[PDB]
């Protein structure tokens, strides 16, 4: 479903640096480029935001 | 025999980013610290929801599961009691002295997608308010379908759940402190010195672009890779950096995530501290005199 | 979470009724937000004067009520399908798995 | 007050003995059952 | 041919028991009856809960399909716990259950009669049947932790 | 009620093994090492038998010099008076920023 509130592990909340990534991932940054920007600096918190499935988009058709 | 005396020094101090010193003292002071300032100071979370009609995509059970982890601001965490410490108000409403009412409605009439967002929850009671950038996501809906539902907050100790553990990231390091053998370091060739700078992980050891000499440059983030002793080991030297770690001078890199504040979660962990190292020592009085 | 389903049919005179089984609307069927519990009723079906034969739940079945159907095709028989939600936390008996077959129970 | 909405029709219709079950201003036999204004509780822990 | 009073759940590790004990969780032992008579002491104590629950001190049965050698069949003191539904026991002891952890069951035989509850821990019980009489030699051996263990404290120097 | 129990071993003179209840590593690990401070203390440690309840046991074997009850509220009151002094040396750094 949704991205996650907060991470699974370390408990940094990051449900709210989600549309702010797709609107730095419509330029032409790197995915390991964007993630900098949004000051994350663990591999733990920087997973969610990487591999996340956005089924909502597909899911608000009917 | 008698107690200790620590000495601290604070390199940097913003909101959530508290990085300080800990020095003359032993692991089990830096981590018996550690391990109640990540769960056992006690915040505020949503606890109970009261969902009246939900219209969303969303299952009514996902959406309890998400609003009990936004991060709720306390400033009263300390001075309130807990849901049964509090025999009174019988729950489910504002009893200001254990619980918090919570008013979420949202309704989209238009033609495009509105999502709500965490700042939508309005508080009968303005000192517990969620923290706030867009914000938190909850639900998307489409044109027709509208959610409503009453949420009750309270106090509680992050030990049962993780969301009322305020302390996301909290740890130590022993910070080390490196020596170079001054009179092995001739014997390698400049190749050899460079070899032996581009091994290590993280920048560690530099060089002086005056007389190629090893210069310690930020010993701190050593990280403890055992890459640049055993890179000598295998060589022409052996024994030349002997890295052995400090009994003391840790340093402290706490996490707030928002909820309190970071000078407020150290001092909270030692007021705590102080009272669970109370009940034990007069229960055990009567049978010493 | 696991979502379930409980179908019947209904083909004197079989019909959904009320048969009188706490939480139940006037057409024999949960409405939905009703916490069922084991052992009991998730389908009013009885006849004319009193004749109740229903579709009672197991000992090791819960869960609460998320939709319910209702569907006829063309011999003239109705049909009815209760879909009951419950979401599970992993326990301590859980079973994962890997992709390489290190398969394994949760142990703490 | 209990409602019986349409498949893919959209027409709010009350089955009361329905012995067949269609919808009026449609041809379709698909009643799914509308959600009331219950209130339920669930914890988050 | 079946028999009543019985279970069967599944089994995980669990290295704080002892050897001859099991771990019966709360759902289990609220249900499980074992039959008893009274006596001049309790009196007060079962009239205030005959049929009383699964309390510990009594003894069950033990087995893992399928039965493979003599040694698979041991009866061990049972001892409740707060667990969410699962049964635990030693992890070294489960070399005479030939089985792992990876999903085996266990089937728990519950006696009744008090001529089949003396006899379980005299000749059944795992403080009896210590010598493998197949091979005769030990039964219980070291696991695959504690083994690693001894050896890494006798090597290592 | 009665949170700390005490159980006076009889085997071996001038020896303890105090227990608490509803406790966790957090004290276990803090009240061993001020032990282990001490110049009359020869064994100091924390056991968890079982984690499913939560029970800590501290053993204390001290000499003939003082009593293995008398050797525990100096290890207390030396924590409790040494986080007095950590909270004064914080709470003037905080306001110096
Ligand atoms: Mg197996
Ligand atoms: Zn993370
Ligand atoms: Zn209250
Ligand atoms: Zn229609």
């Amino acid at each position: 479903m949704i991205i996650p509130v907060r991470c699974f592990t370390c408990g940094k909340v990051i449900g709210n640096k989600w549309d702010q990534y797709l609107d730095l991932l419509q330029l032409d940054y790197t995915e390991g480029d964007a993630l900098d920007a949004l000051q994350l600096v663990r591999y733990c918190c920087r997973r969610m935001l990487m591999t996340h499935v956005d089924l909502i988009e597909k899911l608000l058709n009917y | 025999t008698y107690q200790r005396f620590p000495k601290i020094k604070i390199r940097e101090l913003k909101d959530d980013y508290a990085k300080f010193e800990l020095r003359e003292t032993d692991v089990s002071m830096a981590n018996a610290l550690r391990r109640v300032m990540i769960s056992e100071v006690p915040t505020v979370a949503i606890d109970l929801v009261e969902i009246e009609v939900n219209s969303s995509v969303l299952n009514d059970e996902f959406i309890a599961h998400r609003l009990g982890l936004i991060p709720l601001t306390s400033e009263r965490a300390m001075s309130m009691r807990f849901s049964r410490d509090c025999d009174a108000c019988d729950g489910d409403g504002q009893c200001e002295f254990c619980s918090v009412e919570f008013r979420l409605s949202s309704k989209c009439v238009t033609d495009q997608t509105l999502d709500v967002t965490s700042r939508d929850l309005y508080s009968a009671d303005p000192t517990v308010t969620p923290v706030d950038h867009k914000g938190i996501i909850i639900v998307k809906l489409r044109r027709g379908q509208e959610l409503k539902l009453r949420a009750i907050a309270r106090k509680g100790i992050g030990k049962d759940h993780a969301k009322w553990s305020p302390a996301a990231t909290v740890t130590f390091m022993y910070e080390p402190d490196i020596i170079i053998n001054e009179d092995m370091m001739d014997t390698l060739s400049d190749e050899e010195k460079i070899d032996l700078i581009e091994s290590s992980p993280t920048k560690v050891f530099g060089m002086d672009p005056v007389t190629r000499q090893v210069v310690v440059v930020d010993p701190e983030a050593y990280t403890y890779d055992e890459e640049v002793i055993k890179k000598a080991e295998a060589m022409g030297k052996p024994g030349l950096i002997e890295i052995s770690p400090k009994d003391d001078s840790f340093i402290f890199t706490v996490e707030s995530t928002g909820a309190v504040k970071a000078s407020q979660l150290v001092l909270n962990a030692i007021d705590l501290l102080k009272q669970k190292l109370d009940a034990v020592r007069l229960s055990d009085d009567t049978v010493e005199a | 979470e696991q979502i379930r389903s409980y179908k019947a049919e209904v083909d004197e005179l079989v019909q959904f009724g009320k048969t009188h089984v706490d939480s139940l609307e006037d057409d024999g069927f949960p409405f939905i937000g009703a916490n069922m519990s084991t052992g009991d009723i998730v389908i009013g079906r009885c006849t004319e004067s009193g004749a109740d034969h229903s579709i009672k739940l197991k000992h090791t079945e819960r869960g609460i009520v998320q939709k319910v159907v209702l569907s006829s095709n063309d011999e003239g028989k109705n049909f009815a399908a209760v879909s009951l939600r419950q979401v599970r936390s992993p326990c301590l008996g859980d079973k994962f798995s890997s992709m390489h077959g290190q398969k394994g129970v949760l142990g703490y | 007050p209990v409602t019986y909405v349409c498949g893919d029709c959209g027409q709010e219709n009350t089955l009361k003995s329905g012995d067949v079950i269609q919808c009026r201003e449609c041809g379709y036999r698909i009643l799914y059952k509308k959600r009331t204004r219950r209130v339920v509780q669930y914890e988050a822990r | 041919k079946r028999s009543d009073h019985t279970f069967r759940t599944v089994v995980v590790g669990d290295p704080s028991l002892k050897l001859n004990e099991i771990g019966i969780p709360e759902s289990i032992a609220k249900r499980l009856q074992v039959s008893e008579h009274l006596n001049q002491c309790n009196k007060e104590r079962l009239v205030t809960s005959i049929f009383r629950s699964l309390m510990d001190g009594d003894t069950v049965l033990m087995n893992r399909p399928p039965s493979i050698h003599q040694h698979s069949l041991i009866a061990m003191t049972v001892r409740i716990l707060p667990t969410t539904s699962v049964v635990s026991l030693n992890p070294i002891c489960c070399l005479p259950f030939r089985g792992d952890f990876d999903g085996d069951c266990l089937h728990g035989y519950v006696p009744q009669s008090i001529q089949a509850k003396v006899e379980l821990d005299e000749l059944v019980a795992l403080d009896k049947q210590l010598i493998n009489r197949q091979n005769g030699r030990n039964l219980l051996s070291l696991g695959q932790d504690s083994l690693t263990a001894a050896y890494l404290v006798n090597v290592e120097k | 009620t009665k949170k700390v129990s005490y159980d006076r071993d009889t085997k071996i003179i001038n020896a303890a093994s105090f227990t608490v209840e509803r406790e966790d590593h957090t004290i276990g690990n803090i009240v061993r090492m001020q032990l282990h401070r001490d110049e009359n203390v020869l064994f100091a440690g924390y056991q968890l038998p079982h984690p499913l309840k939560y029970k800590i046991i501290v053993r204390i074997h001290t000499t003939s010099q003082s009593s293995p009850m008398q050797a525990y509220n100096q290890a207390i009151n030396d924590l409790d008076k040494e986080l007095d002094y950590l909270k004064n040396q914080f709470e003037a750094e905080v306001a110096k920023f």
